[PDB]
């Protein structure tokens, strides 16, 4: 399979003299192996994956001194955006950045990325050739002629094609077995007889990782789109995760309808029917 | 390995 | 803009009337991200309420997961109150165990 590391980054201010809340989490193969929280008594990078516990020391002091440099980068930010917008004192503001390398599963180079964005809305981003980029807003345009005379892509080219790819290799290497978990779902259907002559029929999977699954009722031979009705997949708060999608049908005719579960860790998709 | 904006602020 | 939060409430494991459990409340796509989250038995606050670390997604917007311990029966209510900036009141999501 492919594989991600990505850096999502958050700065929140508050009215006052107190200066805003930074925090940073990184993601190897979308788990989070590692954050920093500056509401935090000591603040400092901390693993949040047991295989992290191999690095050092000194990666910690490092990579905590790099937070704190982001720290006061994200502090001098929102003043700035402050100013762009026009904004008057007293807001709530949230500046956030995404930074990260997307490699292949002969484990090369894919994509960079870097994008930013101001009150959770598209401010500025790199583009996939790294050398420019796009600036949604007018504000975000002083921010781009300034980062062009500023060298800035050079800059993150340089970091998201060399460190970053280097040192997702090495969490790579150390995280092997463990980012590449997968839990299947179980399925099950459950028969809710309704008004008028119909039955809803859910469709549940349950304990499944990764997040990622679909869930598709077919009459016929045909998915159906029609009155489904389903839920945003949900953690169920031990690693794994949750879903059902749901068909009204007419009761008796159950067997004319059948639930399928696409999801990686299975050897091929679950089929099921309602099963009285 | 996390990010350094350095010198080129918003 | 503010996003309006997406709530769920449900059980981690299958509803068992009688048999202890936790109680979810998972709360999404909401920005800034501040947010109040109360989980209630009975209309009544529940004391210790573990709450998972501030987190968004690609799409720029937060999500939390809140939990509870809870023993599920017939007579008693769970539901997850959220109070935040993109809506006027407090919004309450009754935990429906077919659901």
């Amino acid at each position: 399979g492919p594989h991600s590391m990505r850096y999502f980054e958050t700065a929140v201010s508050r009215p006052g003299l107190e200066e805003p809340r930074y925090i940073s989490v990184g993601y190897v193969d979308n788990k989070e192996f590692v954050r920093f929280d500056s509401d935090a008594e000591n603040p400092r990078y901390e693993p949040r994956a047991p295989w992290m516990e191999q690095e050092g020391p000194e990666y910690w002091e490092r990579e905590t001194q790099k937070a704190k440099g982001q720290e006061q980068w994200f502090r001098v930010s929102l003043r700035n955006l402050l100013g762009y917008y026009n904004q008057s004192a007293g807001g709530s503001h949230t500046l956030q950045q995404m930074s990260g390398c997307d490699l292949g599963s002969d484990w090369r180079l894919l994509r960079g990325y870097l994008q930013f964005a101001y009150e959770g809305r598209d401010y500025i981003a790199l583009n996939e050739d790294l050398k420019t980029w796009t600036a949604a807003d007018m504000a975000a345009q002083i921010t781009r002629r300034k980062w062009e005379q500023s060298g800035a892509a050079e800059h993150y080219k340089a970091y998201l094609e060399g460190e970053c790819v280097e040192w997702l290799h090495r969490y790579l290497k150390n995280g092997n077995a463990t980012l590449l978990r997968t839990d299947s779902p179980k399925a099950h259907v459950t028969h809710h007889p309704r008004s008028k002559g119909e039955v809803t029929l859910r469709c549940w999977a349950l304990g499944f990782y990764p997040a990622d699954i679909t869930l598709t009722w077919q009459l016929n031979g045909e998915e159906l789109t029609q009155d489904m009705e389903l839920v945003e997949t949900r953690p169920a708060g031990d690693g794994t995760f949750q879903k059902w999608a749901s068909v009204v049908v007419p009761l008796g005719k159950e067997q004319n309808y059948t639930c399928r579960v696409y999801h990686e860790g299975l050897p091929e998709p679950l089929t099921l029917r309602w099963e009285p | 390995c996390s990010a350094n904006n350095s010198h080129h602020y918003i | 803009i503010q996003k309006t939060p997406q709530i769920q409430v449900y059980s981690r494991h299958p509803p068992e009337n009688g048999k202890p459990n936790i109680l979810n409340c998972y709360v999404t796509q909401f920005h800034p991200p501040h947010i109040e989250i109360q989980m209630l038995k009975n209309g009544k606050k529940i004391p210790k309420v573990e709450m998972s670390d501030m987190s968004f997604s690609k799409d720029w917007s937060f999500y939390i997961l809140a939990h509870t311990e809870f023993t599920p029966t017939e007579t008693d209510t769970y539901a997850c109150r959220v109070k935040h900036d993109s809506m006027a009141e407090p919004k309450t999501v009754y935990w429906d165990r077919d659901m």
